[PDB]
Parts: structure tokens; C-alpha cells; sequence
């Protein structure tokens, strides 16, 4: 009964207002692009409209014509059609009110779920900031992989990349860096909230499904946008995508809050932009894709910033996800964002398979800012860890005298230790406490089948009777001489007991 | 009961979207294009 | 509408309409041809014309013959009355059985399934292979991919699978042969007829067939795997049934695209393929997705050109799949069939969560000791198997047991070799992999695993080989 | 280089760059109605189907072409502006695109005159009262001097309304876009 | 306000809809085989248990 | 003169001029927008059209928006006034401090000094760094090269050279960031605030900052290495003095002129690179030179794209430099850092009569024993160390020592090892190394020598491990 009623409440107000508007007509469609007659006054990439509601950017101002690439769909086309200018570079909605919502690449909702209750636009194609309202990166930003947080640690603003094969474990990285954030959104404090915003380039629905539902499991969307622009939308769209999330992460860190996006993949939109570039016909370059795909790039990672505290002191890290080829990381693409971005994490087939997951190449993953942006506690611990792994990683490739069978045998035990499952990050002083038992001989005695068995079996521990250590570290954010003398304690009893 | 009320709710939307594009099949021409020129008149004055 | 034939190269087809133009997708029929010829219009290039792929051979096409618009997109039969039938690409019968004569037509240019659509359930499907169901397990309702060279064993692999999977389907089942041999056809007809899957003389058929085989145009071979994906999305919406949409070969489906993608005037990307390569995969490949409404478990065949996996065709399908099976040429160069590479191999529900703990648990042990062969495979090769440690020997011992237990003797091949088919449960598979990793084995000769079905089989063939 | 003067509008192609020659040339000096009248003619003169038969065979030698275009020419008592453009388009082998050039001037010299085309799209036909009130409102809608030349087609695809193009100025007042936009608010 | 006929021409067929509602109008055989496939479709997702009352559970001790 | 876009295609924007075109190379002024846009002419099309390349985005720009003519080049305000500050490409200032006052503007574009004005002086430049000194030793106005793919210690050297040599420079210092990070450019604008060079309050910063980052289109990146080279000529000439010029990295500006190529209508060339390549380079490169009115020190990052040396762009910027420091990234997973490959770096003044007869033959020996030991780890991967000739392990073992013996702490890179800087004398190095070769040390283990300044450190360092032993 009241489903009509509300039907009917859309009518009530409508768009009575019909103006004057300038138009062209289309030339020729085929293949995703139109070839506008007319818009002496369109500006270059803004947006058009054709005569059945579905949009377009005029990509191309040509002499005797605009090319036009559609936002959507091209058999509705026709020639001799009408586009109507709407006066607007192109501009997404922003703001809290898009947090939870699957959102496409030009911010229509689309799960259902009713409309989008945004107050604002911003334009996708927006300068970087300059050199001026940013300031070094400080926080850390908390991915939960032990690995990740110890090794190769990743601050707020910057630019991580997750490079690897096909099926390596990176959209899994993505994920748990997603899902660990709920323990600071839940709290107090609005200087640890991170809002996450994922980027599905190319991606079959399928496969968003299942990450959208798997972040509900996780209760991970009450602060999670979802920026889907999957394989059957138009390159066009695949094209935007990226800038559209982007947008909607500069509007937190504008506003002294912070983000984290992730685009997944890169790789595919320089395969929309290329296919977009081709069918425009602007001369192909390298591997065919336009001369401008660094560009393409390089303006969009550099708008993951950290602004200092005059510009509010909001930031926005970038964890761009790229896909090589058989481990060809010197392609083309790849080249490009590894000398665009900071750090790097080299995840590689040859440990997935030899039993290290996360495949994290420790020897190769690198973090510029490296000492900073990590706590006190975890800097402790990492860097002995650190060392002891890369002593190990020179004498590994084989299987003597008692210092170096134990230097070996240190290194395997923290190498078991590293590994991890599926959405299941944990919580900083976690890892600290995992890490310090592992580096601290204690382990040693064991034997390395087991240490799973241990790490699982301690934190289970420790996670009931040591609460108060653990919330010692984390408010202190330090292993102060008591707290070592504690943890020392703890471990030596728990070994003996097990 | 949410599945039926989509279901329905589109229903809806079809029979009458059915309808009008029939009604409007009538001859209310006089008057439909005396408010065209004169939203045309608004336009143009509104213009300059 | 009529329109006049101006220009006429290869399979493309430009036409003028001087009144109304066709809209895009829009079928057109070429009047005065001896048989049907369907022009699928592509684009508008301004003066009133329109480019068109041809459906059918373009010889005997002359400029300024009339063609006529049909005002709306080649529309195909659907129905119950599909099942046990033979179609090509615009829905015209080819087993020579009387008209399809069904009550609703559908437009084989359909939308993908909106994103309030998609189904998140994961279950496993088992097809008795045990390289397939320990380490790549199949999902039912998830899309699957055979990748491999020529010769390698994909349509082995997926006739066994035919077989198996689709013999205990109480569901309708849908095979879309594009740009493969006709007498592979005419094979699987006469052995769907023989093994009564279809009934020409009652109305029990569960398999609709449809055709775009190597010799047709290139025209054809683009647009038949929308014909198939078309007659499933009917079983599957409609129906509301559970589909098995086996496709044979889906890489001459983006082959056909770059064929005609050059004489569209179209720049070439990557290695000449079509500048839209990927947008196409995709408007294929996300019609095939399992719904709320239904559910299709396809199955694709696609060939790895000069067994290349770094080129853009099979590198592209690899994002539109749930599990891979990489054939391989090397180890079929071994005598191990079917040559899936553990690998290469993937699925997505190889997760504890799905399969268990000792299914993961003794996938992974595989995984770990074939990869550390394949580690020590380099020095194995020049330094000899002497220059290794105990570890490293036993590790090639059972990594080498390993690789030959996985291979398994199919049915479908009983006439190649002259030995049985075998299907190996689940359990039986995990079990014999378990008895192989922890050592029970060790005391038996590598060769008393090549080609058996469980364990225990290796064990009665190891002992025949003592005598 | 001599600083041609613009067209109003600009064509292009290469019938766009001969039209555009011409134009400069005629402007000064001034001769575009004469030119015009000429270019007029010479549509005729060239279509005739023994002289269109003899200049689109391009086995007849560019020679022949040109002596037999400045016979026509000279027979036809032209200005020296218009001989020059068909010997040019000749000795260039453009003859086959050179109705392109004489519709290019066109669309260049009814600018010039000041007359921006219209369009009216209904679904029946109009009683000239309100074809007459039409005018009257669309002839407000444009500058001084700025003659309109009307068109009205019918188009019953349409539900009813109306649609009017000003150049490039479009209001749709049919009734089937209202349609659209009221169902498409419904959907959401 | 009162002078968009479309809107009042859709408000109006709105208001028959609306009366004419004592059962689904020009539902056609499509609206009942539709209905049972997603209400079957519904019933197999969710489970087979007493659909009317609270099911008993009659647990067993350790 | 006034003109008309006409067309706008990614970056390269069409003007027509219905008066006199503007000379190739000027900059136009393009009217009504907010910002400053500044297309700057590269070709004549004909019928009265010019192509331009924008050094801006050129979002918003509508077909007819009128565009100015300057009738000049882009000019740059130069002076000591551009000290402390920092700039774009069109000389704008990007640092909030308001307008640079200066009485001369300086046009980007200039031939470069001519034959009769090349100084043949040699002398070299000790920058404290050991590897640098010993085997590719720099020299003063001479041009240095930093190869290397990514991730090696490019920006590393770099920093720690500005550190070195900048800091206790008596003439001035210019910095060209082109296609940077922009999070480098804000970190190191803050670490010369802190260190001095940039002073914010008085009048004696010693170092002029201009800005290209990897944000900018291509016209911009390919212009800011020509207005970082127009303030460093200017103080090379007028100012009379020596100048320091560091550039980073100079494969951005190669790269931005092959972004804009094929848009402008030129066949690709090579593996995707402009047909232009080597002259567009030499055009620029040719004006970095010290002249007999001045003395311009230039170093410059090159990345080397996929750690491939024989790509067109760093194989065709060797022939531009005096001295060359290969970093290498094969050394830099050893840990050995600077990564400085010690055989793939070069030098002109690396001659006898030029630095002396001692260095010259310590970096020869020093050279012959690394690739020595190159010859031998084939060897070793079939036998094992246990099997080599007691002469043998000998070269293993001075080259090993002599491998780790190159590494050194930077204190720029303090937080990354968390040791401390070391500057290490020339004598001292020339000491070390020919101490080590002549066998003083063949009892003291590997990892003494391994990050450490002179060689007496080194001692103590095994004194250490000893004790705790
Ligand atoms: N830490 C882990 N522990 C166990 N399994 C893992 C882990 N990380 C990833 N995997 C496995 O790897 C498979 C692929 O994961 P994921 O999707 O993250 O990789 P991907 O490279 O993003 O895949 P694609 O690139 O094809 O989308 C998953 O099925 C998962 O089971
Ligand atoms: N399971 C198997 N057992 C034995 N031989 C096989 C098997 N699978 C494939 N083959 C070999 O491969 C050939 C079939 O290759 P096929 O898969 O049909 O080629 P394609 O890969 O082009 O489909 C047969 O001749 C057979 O010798
Ligand atoms: N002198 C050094 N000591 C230790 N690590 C260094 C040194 N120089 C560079 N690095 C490593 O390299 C990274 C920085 O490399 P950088 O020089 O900025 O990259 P590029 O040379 O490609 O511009 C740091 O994260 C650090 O780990
Ligand atoms: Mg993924
Ligand atoms: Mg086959
Ligand atoms: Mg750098």
C-alpha cells in the first residue's frame, strides 16, 4: 500500500525546468566513441549528455568535431542523434554520506539501497597538492600482516604498491589492511579512524560480490566506499574509476580526517585508457598504450598526501595494485608505478607455493620512510628481526658448527613465524608480543613444524589472562624495562607449559 | 515481504508508465502548445 | 527500412540507408542471396551508412544490392524445444530435423546481470580427477578455464568432464562449439545420441548443441558464443534451472574479433589484436555469471597461442575465471595426462573454510614438495641427482611419486590407450596423496603410480611389477 | 603570406579549404553575390550527364579536362574568380568533390547574409496561426538582422510537444522526453 | 504547478492504479509463476523448519 | 599579437593567429582562466595555425578562448632574490612567500657556449664519499652522472652530496626537481631549513629550488630543466662565480618530450622515444658546461628504466658527462650502499698525471681484484671454497674485504641504518684501500670492514667483535 505512496513521492517533485541548452549532433558512434558536430563551447574533458539520459566526457576538441567517449553503453546511440552540453568538468559526489554504499565509477549507487545523500561534488581531475601543504609522514598505518608491519613498514600518505602474479594474495592484503582498521573505527579517538575506499577496476562482479559481502561478514562497511567500475562497463568508466575514488578520498583528508584507497588493478585501467586512446585515434606508443600512461598514473598516485597541520592534518594513503606477468617486473606499466610510488611489496608465486603466505618478498619489499611511521615497540623488535632474517637469507640456499646451524635455525623459526591466514590481522602489540617471543632464542628450542601451533596457542593466551600488559603497550607504545621483564616472564612460563 | 514489495513496487511502474504513454495519445493540442510558445516567450526574454 | 550494399571487403559490409538508419546491434537481411544472409550492423560512419559484419560467406555481394533492415538485434530460438538440437549463429537448425519451434525468441545482445544480482554462494563440484579436485577444486555455479597449447588435452579434459559432471546433472546442460573441428562435432552428437543424452524420437533431451565451427567466417565464430550464452540465460532466468555451459574454444571467439577489428578501420593494440579486447571478454564473459535466478557452472576451453600465457588473450580471460587448469605441454611431454601444472592451477575456494583442513592441508604439502623440485630441478639437470643432500633426494623421490599420481586414466580415452577409466573420489584422492607425503610409500617404484586410479591400485601395480 | 579573410563559418575538408579560398578571394574585391550565382551555375553546367560522364573518367588526361573546363567557362562569360577555382579544382583533380565545394559556399555565404537555420519537430502538423507565432517568438530569440530560415518536420515518434533547434540552441518540449524523465524518477 | 499535464496525467493513472488494487491488475500468468519461483527460491535459501511458530530444539548435555 | 584555440588534444593545444604568428618557441598567455596557463609554440602547421604544448592542465579550455602573445620566450625572474625560493617552470613562485622581486628575467631558451669558450682545466672535487674518491673521483665544473634504475640511492647520493659539497660551498647552488616525488621536494625544502642553506627570515640562503614534480604535464617537465639551467647560467655569468646544479632525475625531461611526440605528429623512433631524443638532450646538456666566465658543477640522477643500460635514453646521456657512478642494484641487495657499481663507474681525470700515481694505481688494483673475483665466483659454483687454490682464497678474500670496505654510512641516511655519518679524507681512503691490498689486514674478518669510515675504524670495529666475541 505505502510502496505506491512513496512511488508516488518521487513524482511530486520532478525537474519542471526546461532551458535553452546548446547541442550537436552525433557525426558517428561506433565503438565507444562519438563524433559530436557542434559544442562550440564545450570545454575540454567535460561532461556531455545524450538524448537518452546516458553521459559522456568531450575527451577530444578536434576542429570540425568533438570526440566524445560514452559513459555506459553504445548501441542507444544513433546517428544524427543530439548531445546536449551540461556544463561541468566531470565531478563525482562526496562526502560520509557515500560510507558503506557500492558505489560506481560515477558515484550512482549500485546495490540498491536507495540514492546517494551527497551535499557535494568535487571535479576527479583535480591538481595535487602542492609542495607546501604537505608534511613528512608520521602515523603508521596499521595493515595487520605481521610482515607488512614489520618489514616493510607503510605510513599514512604514502604510496605503497602491491605488485605481483595472478593469484599471488594481494586484493587479500588489501582486504586485511580494510578489516583491521575497525578496531580504531570503533574507538574514541577521531586521529586513528581510517576510512577505506576500494577501487575495483576490471574486476568481475562476481568477485566484488564476494569482497562486499566478505566485509559485512567482517562488519567493515559502516566506514568502507566501494568504487566498482567492473570489466562489462565501457573502458570509459574503467578509465575514471580510479579518480572518482580518489575524489572521494580527498575529500577526508581535506578535511583533517583520514583515507585509504586501493586501487586494484592499475594495470587494467592503462588497458581502458589504452583501448580509450586507440579508438579516439591518437597515435599508439609502446606496447601500444598512449605516450601519456605515466602521466595517466603519476597524477593520481601523487595526490595521496599528508597534509600538515594548517591544512587540516589529514592524509590519504594509496595502496595501487599491480599484476605482472610470469614475475616480469621490468614490463612497461610496472616500471612506471614502481618509479612513481614509495615502498613496494613484492608478493611472488615460488613462495606462495613453497608455504610463505603471505609470498611477501622481504629480501626485495622496500618502505622509503621506513624508520618513521612505525611504533616505538614494533621498531624495537623489527629491526633485530630484520637483521637476523637478512643474516639468514645469505646462508639459506643450503641444509654446520653451532653458530651459524643456529643463525639458520633463528631464521626459519622467525620465517614461520611471519606467516599468517585470511582476515585475521592483529592488533599491533600482538604482533609486538608474537615477534619479541620469536626473536628473543625462545623459540629455538622448538621444533619449526610447530611454531604455528605456538603463535596461534600463545595469543589465545595472552588475549585472556595478559590483557592489561597488552593494553600497557599499546597505550605506552613501548616495551618499557617492565613490561620486558613481563613479557619475559610470560614466555618462559609458556613455553614450558606446552 | 521486501521481495514482493519490489516486485510489486515495479509493477506498478510499468502499468502506468503503459497507461500514460496511451492517454497521452489524445488531442490536447491547443492548449499543450500555447504553453509551448509561451515558455518560449519566458526563454527568450530570459535570455538576453 | 532499405538501404544499398556500397562497399563490400572481406566479411564487412557497408550499406547507406538514405531514410531511416539502423541502430547499432541491428540485424539486417541481404535480399537476393540463395540462402539467409545476416549483416549485424557495428557502427555509423555519418552520410547515412552503416558497417556490418557479415554472418555468412560475403561472395556473390554487389555493390548497390538492397538490403533490408529487421529492427531488432538477430534473435534466436529459446525454449524446452533447444534441447537435443543442433543451432548455428542467427538460431537456423543444422541437424536437418524440421524448424525449432518455440513460442519466445531472444536477442542474443543482451545486458549483463546488474551487481544486486550476483549469488556469493561457494560450493565444491567434484569431477572424480584428482589433479583437478585436489589442488584446483572446482566450484559449482563458478566459471572454469582449460588453458593450454594445441595438443595438449583440452577437449580430452573437457569431454571427460562432459562425461562425468554432466552424466550426473539433473539439470540441463548447453554446448557452444566455436571455432573448433566439425568432426569433433559430429563426434560428440553421435555420442550424446548413442549415450541417450539425446533423444531425437521423444522429448527427454538435456543438451542443447550449438555450432560455429572453424570453417565458418569470421562474422560467425564472433557472434556464436553469444547464441550459447543466450540459450543458457533462458534455461537459467526463465527456467529458473541450474545450467552446465560447456565452451570449445573460447579463445577463437576473440581470434574472430581481431579478424574483422582490421577491417573495421580499427588501430591495433597489443600484438594486432583489437583495440577492445578487453571490453568484449567482458561483455561475454559477465553473461555467464550464476544469479540469484538461476546458476551456470560453465566450463571454457582456451588455447594459449605458441603456448604463450603472456599474451593478451588467455592473460586477459585469466581475471573472468574461478578455477584454472593450465594444461601444460611439458609434462604432457612426460606421458603424464591429463598435463594439468599443479602450478599454474588456482581455484578460489582452495580455502580451509570450504574444503577443510586436511583437503587444504595436503593440497599445500603437494604444492610445497612439487615446488621445491621444480627448485632443484636447474641443478638436477646439469650437476646430476648426485650432488644432492638425503632431504633433497627423498624430496625428488616422492615429489617425482607425486607428479605421477596425478596423472589419471580417463574414460574418454579408453579407445587412445586400451586401459579403464577411472574416477577417484574425493576421500579416496586425499587419502592416497596423505599415504605419498608422509613417506608410506617410499619402498614402491615411481613407475607403480603412472596412470592408476586410488592408491591401493598403485600398490597392486607395484606388486605385478615385483613379479 | 596574404592575410585571407575569415569566413563567418568555417568549413572544413578539402571542400572546406577550396570554399574557404574562394570566400577570401571574393570578399575582397567584393564579389560574393556574383560568385555565388556563378558557383550556382556552374552546379548545373558540370552535372550535365555528357560533361559529368566526361569528367569523372580519370583516364581522360588532366589536360583535356582543363581545355575543356576553361571552354565551358569561356562560353559561359564567368568572372576571372570562378574560372580560376574550376581550373584549380581541375588541375588538382577535385572534380569529384566539387559540389561539396559549391554546398560549402553556400552554408559559408548564407552566414554571410545573416540566417541561422531552425528546426521544429511535432508530432502532426501546425495551423499557421501558431506557425506564425512561432516565428514571431523564435525570430525573438535571435540577434538583429539574423533572417531565420524555419524548418518543420513531423516526427510522430514523439508522443506530442515540441522540439525547436536555434543553431545550436535546443528546448525540448515533447512530450516523450517528460515521459522519460518522469518514469526514470519513478525508478529511483 | 498545475499545468505539467504529463505530471498530473501521471498522477492521475497513479490514483486508478491505486483503486484498482484489489488484486495485481493485468498481472498476467507471468506475475504468479514469477512470485513461485522466488518464493521457492526464498524457502530453499532460508530452510524447511515449521514456518509458522518457534521450533523446538531439545538439546543434549555434554 | 591576439589568436584562437582551435583545437585542444590531451596536452597540445592549437592556436590560430589571424594577424603575425609568433616565432617557434615563444609563450602564449592563454585569456580567462583562473590560473595562469602558458602554452608555449613548437611548431607552424600552416594556414596561420601554431602547435603549442601547455605547460598546464589544459582542462576547461574551450575552442575560440583567446590567447595573448608575450613576443618572447618563457623568461624566468632570475637574481639573488630566486635564492630561498622556489618555482615552477614559468617561474612562478610555489613556496606562499609572495612575488620574487628581481630586476632581471632571464628567457629559458639560449645557445649554448660556443667552441672558444670551453675551459680545458681538470682538478678534482673531494666529496668524502670513499668509492667516489677512489675510483670515479668527480671534478670541479665537470658533469656527474648517478645511473641507476630505482630504488638504488640515487636520491640518497644526491642528498648526501648537497650535504657534503653544498654545506661548505662557498658560491651558490640551484636544485632542478623534474618528475620527482613531491613528497621528496617538501622533504627536502624542510631538511635545508634546518640545516641553514635556506634561511627564511634574513637574505643569506645559499640555494634556489625549482619545482617540476610528476603531477605536471608533460609541457612542464620538459621545461623545468631548462628554467633550473636558465637561474644556474644566469649565476655562472653575471654573478661570476662558481655554482653547483643538481638535477633529479634527468631521464623525466627525456621522458615528458616523448609524451607530447606522437601527438605532435613524429614517427616513433627506437623502443617509443621521440625521433628528437639525442638532439633534444644535446640542446640542454650543451648549456651546462663551465665556461671561461664561470664554473657550473652539475649532477644529475639518471634513471635507468629497468636497470637497463643500453636503453636509448641513459646509453645517450653518457656522452654527456665527465664522470659516471653506475649505481647498481645488484650491489645494493649485498647491502653494500652506495650501491656505486665500482666497475661500471668512470671518470676523466682518473689519469696518473691528473690525480697521481699512488691513487691511480690503488683504483687499479683495486678494479683488477674485483673482476678477479668475478672470474673465480664461476669457478666457486661448481667446486665450493674449499676446493680453490690457497692463492686463490687470497683474492677472495682482499675482494671481499674491499667490497664491504666501499660501503659507508651517509648521515643522511641515519635513519635507514641508524649509524652514524662518516666523511672520509681523500689520503685516508687511498690509505685504506692500498693497505688492504698490500695484505696489513688478511687476519681481521669480512664484517669489520663493512660500514665504516676510515680504515682505523675498521680496526676498532673488530676490536669490538673480538671482546664480544
Ligand atoms: N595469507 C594467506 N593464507 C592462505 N591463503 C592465501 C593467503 N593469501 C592469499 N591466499 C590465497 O590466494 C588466493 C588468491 O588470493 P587473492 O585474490 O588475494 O590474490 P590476487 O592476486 O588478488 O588474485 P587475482 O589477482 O586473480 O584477483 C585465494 O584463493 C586465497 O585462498
Ligand atoms: N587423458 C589422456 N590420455 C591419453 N592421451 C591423451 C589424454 N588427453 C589428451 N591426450 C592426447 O592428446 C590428443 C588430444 O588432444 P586434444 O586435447 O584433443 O587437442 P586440443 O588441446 O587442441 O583440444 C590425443 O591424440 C591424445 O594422444
Ligand atoms: N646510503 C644508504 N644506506 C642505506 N640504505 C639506503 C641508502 N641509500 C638508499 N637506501 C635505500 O634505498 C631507499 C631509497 O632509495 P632512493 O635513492 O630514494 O631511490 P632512487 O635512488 O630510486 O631515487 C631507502 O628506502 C633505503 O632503504
Ligand atoms: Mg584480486
Ligand atoms: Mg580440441
Ligand atoms: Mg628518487
Amino acid at each position: 500500500a505505502e510502496v505506491s505512496s512513496i512511488l508516488e513521492e518521487r513524482i511530486l517533485g520532478a525537474d519542471t525546468s526546461v532551458d535553452l541548452e546548446e547541442t550537436g549532433r552525433v557525426l558517428s558512434i561506433g565503438d565507444g566513441i562519438a563524433r559530436v558536430h557542434g559544442l562550440r563551447n564545450v570545454q575540454a574533458e567535460e561532461m556531455v549528455e545524450f538524448s537518452s539520459g546516458l553521459k559522456g566526457m568531450s575527451l577530444n576538441l578536434e576542429p570540425d568535431n568533438v570526440g566524445v567517449v560514452v559513459f555506459g553503453n553504445d548501441k542507444l546511440i544513433k546517428e544524427g542523434d543530439i548531445v546536449k552540453r551540461t556544463g561541468a568538468i566531470v565531478d563525482v559526489p562526496v562526502g560520509e554520506e557515500l560510507l558503506g554504499r557500492v558505489v560506481d565509477a560515477l558515484g550512482n549507487a549500485i546495490d540498491g539501497k536507495g540514492p546517494i545523500g551527497s551535499k557535494a561534488r568535487r571535479r576527479v581531475g583535480l591538481k595535487a597538492p602542492g609542495i607546501i601543504p604537505r608534511i613528512s609522514v608520521r602515523e603508521p598505518m596499521q595493515t595487520g600482516i605481521k610482515a607488512v608491519d614489520s618489514l616493510v613498514p607503510i605510513g599514512r600518505g604514502q604510496r605503497e604498491l602491491i605488485i605481483g602474479d595472478r593469484q599471488t594474495g594481494k586484493t587479500s592484503i588489501a582486504i586485511d589492511t580494510i578489516i583491521n582498521q575497525k578496531r580504531f573505527n570503533d574507538g574514541t579517538d577521531e586521529k586513528k579512524k581510517l576510512y577505506c575506499i576500494y577501487v575495483a577496476i576490471g574486476q568481475k562482479r562476481s568477485t566484488v560480490a564476494q569482497l562486499v559481502k566478505r566485509l559485512t561478514d567482517a562488519d567493515a562497511m559502516k566506514y568502507t566506499i566501494v568504487v566498482s567500475a567492473t570489466a562489462s562497463d565501457a573502458a570509459p568508466l574503467q578509465y575514471l574509476a580510479p579518480y572518482s575514488g580518489c575524489s572521494m578520498g580527498e575529500y577526508f583528508r581535506d578535511n583533517g580526517k583520514h583515507a585509504l584507497i586501493i586501487y586494484d588493478d592499475l594495470s587494467k585501467q592503462a588497458v581502458a585508457y589504452r583501448q580509450m586512446s586507440l579508438l579516439l585515434r591518437r597515435p599508439p606508443g609502446r606496447e601500444a598504450y598512449p605516450g601519456d600512461v605515466f602521466y595517466l598514473h603519476s597524477r593520481l598516485l601523487e595526490r595521496a598526501a599528508k597534509m600538515n597541520d594548517a591544512f587540516g592534518g589529514g592524509s590519504l594513503t594509496a595502496l595501487p595494485v599491480i599484476e605482472t606477468q610470469a614475475g616480469d617486473v621490468s614490463a612497461y606499466i610496472p616500471t612506471n608505478v614502481i618509479s612513481i610510488t614509495d615502498g613496494q611489496i613484492f608478493l611472488e608465486t615460488e613462495l606462495f607455493y613453497k608455504g610463505i603466505r603471505p609470498a611477501i618478498n622481504v629480501g626485495l619489499s622496500v618502505s622509503r620512510v621506513g624508520s618513521a611511521a612505525q611504533t616505538r615497540a614494533m621498531k624495537q623488535v623489527a629491526g633485530t628481526m630484520k637483521l637476523e632474517l637478512a643474516q639468514y637469507r645469505e646462508v639459506a640456499a643450503f641444509a654446520l658448527d653451532a653458530a651459524t646451524q643456529q643463525l639458520l635455525s633463528r631464521g626459519v623459526r622467525l620465517t614461520e613465524l611471519l606467516k599468517q591466514g585470511q582476515y585475521s590481522p592483529m592488533a599491533i602489540e600482538e604482533q609486538v608480543a608474537v615477534i619479541y617471543a620469536g626473536v628473543r632464542g625462545y623459540l629455538d628450542k622448538l621444533e619449526p613444524s610447530k611454531i604455528t601451533k605456538f603463535e596461534n596457542a600463545f595469543l589465545s593466551h595472552v588475549i585472556s589472562q595478559h590483557q592489561a600488559l597488552l593494553g600497557k603497550i599499546r597505550t605506552d607504545g613501548k616495551i618499557s624495562e617492565e613490561s620486558d621483564a613481563k613479557l619475559k616472564e610470560i614466555v618462559t612460563n609458556f613455553l614450558a607449559g606446552f | 515481504q521486501n521481495m514482493m514489495r519490489q516486485k510489486e513496487q515495479e509493477h506498478m511502474i510499468n502499468w502506468v508508465e503503459k497507461r500514460v504513454v496511451q492517454s497521452i495519445s489524445a488531442q490536447q493540442e491547443k492548449e499543450t502548445i500555447a504553453k509551448c510558445i509561451a515558455d518560449l516567450k519566458l526563454l527568450s526574454k530570459k535570455a538576453q | 527500412t532499405t538501404g544499398r550494399i556500397v562497399a563490400v571487403i572481406g566479411a564487412v559490409v557497408d550499406v547507406q540507408f538514405d531514410e531511416g538508419l539502423p541502430p547499432i546491434l541491428n540485424a539486417l537481411e541481404v535480399q537476393g542471396r540463395e540462402t539467409r544472409l545476416v549483416l549485424e550492423v557495428a557502427q555509423h560512419l555519418g552520410e547515412s551508412t552503416v558497417r556490418t559484419i557479415a554472418m555468412d560467406g560475403t561472395e556473390g555481394l554487389v555493390r548497390g544490392q538492397k538490403v533490408l533492415d529487421s529492427g531488432a538485434p538477430i534473435r534466436i530460438p529459446v525454449g524446452p524445444e533447444t534441447l537435443g538440437r543442433i543451432m548455428n549463429v542467427i538460431g537456423e537448425p543444422i541437424d536437418e530435423r524440421g524448424p525449432i519451434k518455440t513460442k519466445q525468441f531472444a536477442a542474443i545482445h543482451a545486458e549483463a546481470p546488474e551487481f544486486v544480482e550476483m549469488s556469493v554462494e561457494q560450493e565444491i563440484l567434484v569431477t572424480g580427477i584428482k589433479v583437478v579436485d585436489l589442488l584446483a577444486p572446482y566450484a559449482k555455479g563458478g566459471k572454469i578455464g582449460l588453458f593450454g597449447g594445441a595438443g595438449v588435452g583440452k577437449t580430452v579434459l573437457i569431454m571427460e568432464l562432459i562425461n562425468n559432471v554432466a552424466k550426473a546433472h539433473g539439470g540441463y546442460s548447453v554446448f557452444a562449439g566455436v571455432g573448433e573441428r566439425t568432426r569433433e562435432g559430429n563426434d560428440l552428437y553421435h555420442e550424446m545420441i548413442e549415450s541417450g543424452v539425446i533423444n531425437l524420437k521423444d522429448a527427454t533431451s538435456k543438451v542443447a548443441l550449438v555450432y560455429g565451427q572453424m570453417n565458418e567466417p569470421p562474422g560467425a565464430r564472433a557472434r556464436v558464443a553469444l547464441t550459447g550464452l543466450t540459450v543458457a540465460e533462458y534455461f537459467r532466468d526463465q527456467e529458473g534451472q541450474d545450467v552446465l555451459l560447456f565452451i570449445d574454444n573460447i579463445f577463437r571467439f576473440t581470434q574472430a574479433g581481431s579478424e574483422v577489428s582490421a577491417l573495421l578501420g580499427r588501430i591495433p593494440s597489443a600484438v594486432g589484436y583489437q583495440p577492445t579486447l578487453a571490453t568484449d571478454m567482458g561483455t561475454m564473459q559477465e553473461r555467464i555469471t550464476t544469479t540469484k535466478k538461476g546458476s551456470i557452472t560453465s566450463v571454457q576451453a582456451i588455447y594459449v597461442p605458441a603456448d604463450d600465457l603472456t599474451d593478451p588473450a588467455p592473460a586477459t580471460t585469466f581475471a573472468h575465471l574461478d578455477a584454472t587448469t593450465v594444461l601444460s605441454r611439458a609434462i604432457a611431454e612426460l606421458g603424464i595426462y591429463p598435463a594439468v601444472d599443479p602450478l599454474d592451477s588456482t581455484s578460489r575456494i582452495m580455502d580451509p573454510n570450504i574444503v577443510g583442513s586436511e583437503h587444504y592441508d595436503v593440497a599445500r604439502g603437494v604444492q610445497k614438495i612439487l615446488q621445491d623440485y621444480k627448485s632443484l630441478q636447474d641443478i638436477i639437470a646439469i650437476l646430476g641427482m648426485d650432488e644432492l643432500s638425503e632431504e633433497d633426494k627423498l624430496t625428488v623421490s616422492r615429489a617425482r611419486k607425486i607428479q605421477r599420481f596425478l596423472s589419471q586414466p580417463f574414460q574418454v580415452a579408453e579407445v587412445f590407450t586400451g586401459h579403464l577409466g577411472k574416477l577417484v573420489p574425493l576421500k579416496e584422492t586425499i587419502k592416497g596423496f596423505q599415504q605419498i607425503l608422509a613417506g608410506e610409500y617410499d619402498h614402491l617404484p615411481e613407475q607403480a603410480f603412472y596412470m592408476v586410479g586410488p592408491i591401493e591400485e598403485a600398490v597392486a601395480k607395484a606388486d605385478k611389477l615385483a613379479e | 603570406f596574404a592575410k585571407l579573410v575569415r569566413p563567418p563559418v568555417q568549413i572544413y575538408g578539402i571542400e572546406g579549404r577550396y570554399a574557404t579560398a574562394l570566400y577570401s578571394a571574393a570578399s575582397k574585391q567584393n564579389k560574393l553575390e556574383q560568385v555565388e550565382k556563378e558557383l550556382l551555375r556552374v552546379g548545373q553546367i558540370l552535372k550535365e550527364p555528357k560533361m559529368a560522364a566526361s569528367l569523372l573518367n580519370p583516364y581522360v588526361k588532366r589536360s583535356v579536362k582543363v581545355k575543356s573546363l576553361s571552354d565551358m567557362t569561356a562560353k559561359e562569360k564567368f568572372s576571372p574568380l570562378t574560372s580560376n577555382l574550376i581550373n584549380l579544382l581541375a588541375e588538382n583533380g577535385r572534380l569529384t568533390n566539387t559540389p561539396a565545394v559549391i554546398s560549402a559556399f553556400s552554408t559559408m555565404m548564407s552566414v554571410h547574409r545573416g540566417e541561422v537555420p531552425c528546426t521544429v519537430t511535432t508530432a502532426s502538423a501546425l495551423d499557421e496561426a501558431t506557425l506564425t507565432e512561432l516565428k514571431t517568438v523564435l525570430k525573438s530569440f535571435l540577434s538583429k538582422g539574423q533572417v531565420l530560415k524555419l524548418e518543420v518536420k513531423i516526427d510522430p515518434s514523439i508522443m506530442g510537444g515540441m522540439i525547436v533547434r536555434i543553431g545550436e540552441k535546443y528546448v525540448d518540449m515533447s512530450a516523450k522526453t517528460k515521459i522519460q524523465k518522469l518514469s526514470r524518477a519513478m525508478r529511483e | 504547478d498545475p499545468v505539467q499535464k504529463l505530471f498530473v496525467d501521471k498522477i492521475r493513472e497513479y490514483r486508478t492504479k491505486r483503486q484498482t488494487s484489489g488484486g495485481p491488475v493485468d498481472a498476467g500468468p507471468e506475475y504468479q509463476q514469477d512470485l513461485d519461483r522466488e518464493l521457492f527460491k526464498l524457502k530453499q535459501m532460508y530452510g524447511k523448519a515449521d514456518m509458522n511458530t518457534f521450533p523446538n530444539f531439545t538439546f543434549e548435555d555434554p
